């Protein structure tokens, strides 16, 4: 039954990890022991896909999480959800990664990796017919950079033939200081670009500025912050969680998608945008959904959608509302934006909608774009990294670990490759 | 309550704003979860009238 | 008025005829294409081909996977050889 | 001693499947439980006092076919004749063909065998399936080879569905239309061709629905196919057999995808005359593909009515259309119809979104127009296949990028052979 294999990495990773178990169980009326308590029968119908059932009519999530900081351990059990988690599916080390890619890569993370694969070949073979794999991590640190990395090598060479998604949290100098920042972003990039049939580029340089310029917060924080990734990978999800027609499995999505294997990238976006504890009104009307989801301003990852062409896109409307005016309202961004979409992938703008709205709302939208523009966000990062390349600065702290300085002339040559096709998908003309 | 704000002035690159926190009487050495002063700010993020 | 009305069939619950209001213009059978068996051999032969492309795919994939482990190794042995 | 048996393949074949055979149970008596309390024709559709359909439901995922043997007609068809895979082609034509149809393709023979074994003289297979899905272009062309080899001489219908934006659910339908059409286009005796944007229009402004859903569509198309398919489950007198078809509508093999026009479409009225309905067929918005008749030139041309049908009527109607329409047939063609009256009356759901009328008709021809609808899907599959835009997904899955060019080529040759049937002298 399309089951999907969780797997958080990293105080990041585990921190939105959490939030998305804490957000999707209270749509689906799961509570922290396990127990259903809801109105609506859509609410288990697909419950499955994220859920094991437990005996007692018990629901546990199929999530594996992961952390070289022992201290991981104890946030995520004593979170509001931490109860519902399986406990051997928690997997900790001693020492962490100390923001060092290549600590867990190759070093500390490759002493814990075999324990993990075993706890995801068991939760794998649990499946009736597992989807795939879906891995929370930021790309900044250490352990979600590159223990998570290395994980979705392992686990791509025991199911080839399984989709591999991940929401990779951006670093953006606005949010963290640590200097190799760029070097682990750029280590992980070239890994993801290889080994992921799909990748939601969650910004944290779009995450700040969202925070501070739209929802007027002067120090936003990370809880600020993951509001909205847990906003986003609601919605993102619902597709999967739901029943529904369009993008109903990771498969099904990676064909609408992902025109050209490494351009798999994708730009999520939400709408409306709201701070934690900001009322609601009034629901927002179909034009203002569909206006506010394509918005630059709604973006979840640093780009100018209007600098590049939409490849592909992905529209996902929550709530009751009118689809006559939604398929009117999607039609018409396409044909008074047209120059933004390109012209020789037909129909590329599947819309979906969802009748269960998230919490606090009674409309919603979620948008996910595979757009050219998104080479912004790697050029960025690409940058910063090369800044530090050439002064061969913080090298000795990877080369250390037994890493060779051409791993990371290969990392930056990929991902500089990755920006020209990009460049040339979106110079490309229907001749 | 100055000290916070003092802070956030010295990374943001606000010149102007720490100029009127300190004729309003915030901390100097006012320090962050880390430790860090207004002036470990400014250094990390390269503010040199803030610094002076 | 140039309706020839031919009765085909009457039936318990139909009934069936032709209405030739002109005959053909070209007084004859054209040629444009007019057209033989294929075997579960040649099938299976066509399939099994595209069962062993798909296989090999996965080899490939598998193989550059390995070499990053073997490349891998040789990261924790240089390690080593610092300390 | 005349069956047909009925095979549908992916949702779209199994959706338009359930709403056919609910409606063939409405025009027969027959219950949701199999039995019918009240001409024996109907036993070349269904087989102590259970009439079980000649039907095989056959998709790679179960969440569609176990809708069927979980709701109202859970008892119509037997547990063995609905075949559900765990695993679905993921709108890849290449997996639902190569991948996933190589592990069920020798049970749903075996199932269809079943059914081959309970006729005394099997007449072929009415094949209902989308273009656009996975299963149903992938491994309908997988069913319609083998069925070529185990069953020769038995001649083989198509209901095909045509994409269209609006009910779109992949970017690569205009791809596994092509595939499936090329690999199956050998392999069909005669296809109706379903485009899904010219039966939402009609939903939309005949029936007033604002925003169809696939039930509307089905309730709508299930209409059509069982006018169709009226001839072979009662007696009547045109299109008695699936031979019939081939011999009235498709004069050369590879044109074999007749036009069906159908009059009245009413919302749920004075009754609408017999030449009223006849002036309807020739209305482009009536069609279930969308394109122009009156472009192109016709080769085959039938009336099929049903309902309180005078042929007095039907003549007189033939004989105005005539002199106030420009009918243009080839010229290896006579001009001229072949009418058909079954006494059956229009039936319709009971809650449906359709009108009961006194009398319809749906037109079926075989004009070279429909190569609009070719032309629409090449056009599509050209814009991406000139940047190779998803041809990865199909390439991994063990197929060739020659396969992509092979069976556009031929969709070129066909669009060529509706150019040169048409042209004078
Ligand atoms: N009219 C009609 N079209 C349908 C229906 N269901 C799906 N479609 C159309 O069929 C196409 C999608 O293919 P499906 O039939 O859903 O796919 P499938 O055969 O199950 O194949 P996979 O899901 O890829 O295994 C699109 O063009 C849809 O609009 C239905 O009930 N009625
Ligand atoms: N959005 C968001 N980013 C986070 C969070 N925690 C850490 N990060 C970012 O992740 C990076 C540091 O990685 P982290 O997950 O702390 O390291 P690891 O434990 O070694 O994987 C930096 O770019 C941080 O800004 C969080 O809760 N939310
Ligand atoms: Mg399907």
């Amino acid at each position: 039954m399309r089951e999907i294999v969780h797997i958080q990495a990293g105080q990041c990773g585990n921190q939105i990890g959490a939030k998305f178990w804490e957000v999707i169980s209270d749509e689906h009326g799961i509570d922290p022991t396990g127990s259903y308590h809801g109105d609506s029968d859509l609410q288990l119908e697909r419950i499955n896909v994220y859920y094991n059932e437990a005996t007692g009519n018990k629901y546990v999530p199929r999530a594996i999480l992961v952390d070289l900081e022992p201290g991981t351990m104890d946030s995520v059990r004593s979170g509001p959800f931490g109860q519902i988690f399986r406990p051997d599916n928690f997997v900790f080390g001693q020492s962490g990664a100390g923001n060092n890619w290549a600590k867990g890569h190759y070093t500390e993370g490759a002493e814990l990796v075999d324990s993990v694969l075993d706890v995801v070949r068991k939760e794998s073979e649990s499946c009736d017919c597992l989807q795939g794999f879906q891995l929370t991590h930021s790309l900044g640190g250490g352990t979600g950079s590159g223990m998570g990395t290395l994980l979705i090598s392992k686990i791509r060479e025991e199911y080839p033939d399984r989709i591999m998604n991940t929401f990779s949290v951006m670093p953006s100098p606005k949010v963290s200081d640590t200097v190799v920042e760029p070097y682990n972003a750029t280590l992980s990039v070239h890994q993801l670009v290889e080994n992921t049939d799909e990748t939601y580029c969650i910004d944290n340089e779009a995450l700040y500025d969202i925070c501070f310029r739209t929802l007027k917060l002067t120090t936003p924080t990370y809880g600020d912050l993951n509001h909205l990734v847990s906003a986003t990978m609601s919605g993102v999800t619902t597709c999967l969680r739901f029943p529904g027609q369009l993008n109903a499995d990771l498969r099904k999505l990676a064909v609408n998608m992902v025109p050209f294997p490494r351009l798999h990238f994708f730009m999520p976006g939400f709408a409306p945008l709201t701070s934690r504890g900001s009322q609601q009104y009034r629901a927002l009307t179909v034009p203002e959904l569909t206006q506010q989801m394509f918005d630059s301003k709604n973006m979840m990852a640093a780009c100018d959608p209007r600098h590049g062409r939409y490849l592909t896109v992905a529209a996902i409307f929550r709530g009751r509302m009118s689809m006559k005016e939604v398929d009117e309202q999607m039609l018409n961004v396409q044909n008074k934006n047209s120059s933004y979409f390109v012209e020789w992938i037909p129909n590329n703008v599947k819309t979906a909608v969802c009748d269960i709205p998230p919490r606090g709302l009674k409309m919603s939208a979620t948008f996910i774009g595979n757009s050219t523009a998104i080479q912004e966000l790697f050029k960025r990062i690409s940058e910063q990294f090369t800044a530090m390349f050439r002064r061969k600065a913080f090298l000795h702290w990877y080369t250390g670990e037994g890493m060779d300085e051409m791993e990371f002339t290969e990392a930056e040559s990929n991902m500089n490759d990755l920006v020209s096709e990009y460049q040339q998908y979106q110079d490309a003309t229907a001749d | 309550d100055l000290g916070k704000k003092l802070l956030e002035a010295a990374r943001a690159g606000q010149d102007d704003e720490v100029r009127i926190l300190m004729a309003n009487g915030a901390d100097v050495n006012a320090e962050d979860d880390s430790g860090k002063t207004p002036l470990h700010l400014a250094a990390i993020k390269g503010h040199l009238e803030i610094v002076e | 008025a140039d309706m020839e009305v031919i009765e085909l069939n009457k039936a318990t619950s139909g009934q069936s005829w032709e209405v030739i209001l002109k005959p053909p213009s070209f007084d004859g059978v054209p040629e444009f294409n007019a057209s033989r068996d294929p075997s579960l051999e040649e099938i299976q032969k066509k399939l099994e081909a595209a069962e062993e492309r798909r296989k090999a795919h996965f080899a490939a994939m598998l193989e550059r996977l390995q070499e990053k482990d073997k490349h891998a190794e040789e990261v924790r042995k240089n390690k080593e050889l610092k300390e | 001693m005349r069956e047909c048996i009925s095979i549908h393949v992916g949702q779209a074949g199994v959706q338009i499947g359930n709403a056919c055979w609910e409606l063939y149970c409405l025009e027969h008596g027959i219950q949701p439980d199999g039995q019918m309390p009240s001409d024996d024709s109907f036993n070349t559709f269904f087989s102590a006092g259970k009439h079980v359909p000649r039907a095989v439901f056959v998709d790679l995922e179960p969440t569609v076919i176990d809708e069927v043997r979980t709701g109202t007609y859970r008892q119509l068809f037997h547990p063995e004749q609905l075949i559900t895979g765990k695993e679905d082609a993921a709108n890849n034509y290449a997996r639902g063909h190569y991948t996933i149809g190589k592990e069920i393709i020798d049970l749903v023979l075996d199932r269809i065998r079943k059914l081959a074994d309970q006729c005394t003289g099997l007449q072929g297979f009415l094949v209902f399936h989308s273009f656009g899905g996975g299963t149903g272009s992938g491994f309908t062309s997988l069913l319609m080879e083998r069925l070529s080899v185990d069953y020769g001489k038995k001649s083989k219908l198509e209901f095909s569905i045509y994409p269209a934006p609006q009910v779109s659910t992949a970017v690569v339908e205009p791809y596994n239309s092509i595939l499936t059409t090329h690999t199956t286009l050998e392999h069909s005796d005669c296809a109706f061709m379903v485009d899904n944007e010219a039966i939402y229009d009609i939903c939309r402004r005949n029936l007033d629905i604002e925003r169809p859903t696939y039930t509307n569509l089905n309730r709508l198309i299930s209409q059509i196919v069982s006018s169709i398919t009226a001839s072979l489950r009662f007696d009547g007198a045109l299109n008695v057999d699936l031979t019939e078809f081939q011999t009235n509508l498709v004069p050369y093999p590879r044109i074999h995808f007749p036009l069906a026009t159908y009059a009245p479409v009413i919302s749920a009225h004075e009754q609408l005359s017999v030449a009223e309905i006849t002036n309807a067929c020739f209305e482009p918005a009536n069609q279930m593909v969308k394109c122009d008749p009156r472009h192109g030139k016709y080769m085959a041309c039938c009336l099929l009515y049903r309902g309180d049908v005078v042929p007095k009527d039907v003549n007189a109607a033939i004989a105005t259309i005539k002199t106030k329409r420009s009918i243009q047939f080839v010229d290896w063609c006579p001009t001229g119809f072949k009418v058909g009256i079954n006494y059956q009356p229009p039936t319709v759901v009971p809650g449906g979104d359709l009108a009961k009328v006194q009398r319809a008709v749906c037109m079926l021809s075989n004009t070279t127009a429909i190569a609009e609808a070719w032309a629409r899907l090449d056009h599509k599959f050209d814009l991406m296949y000139a940047k190779r835009a998803f041809v990865h997904w199909y390439v991994g899955e063990g197929m060739e990028e020659g396969e992509f060019s092979e069976a556009r080529e031929d969709m070129a040759a066909l669009e060529k052979d509706y150019e040169e049937v048409g042209v004078d002298s």
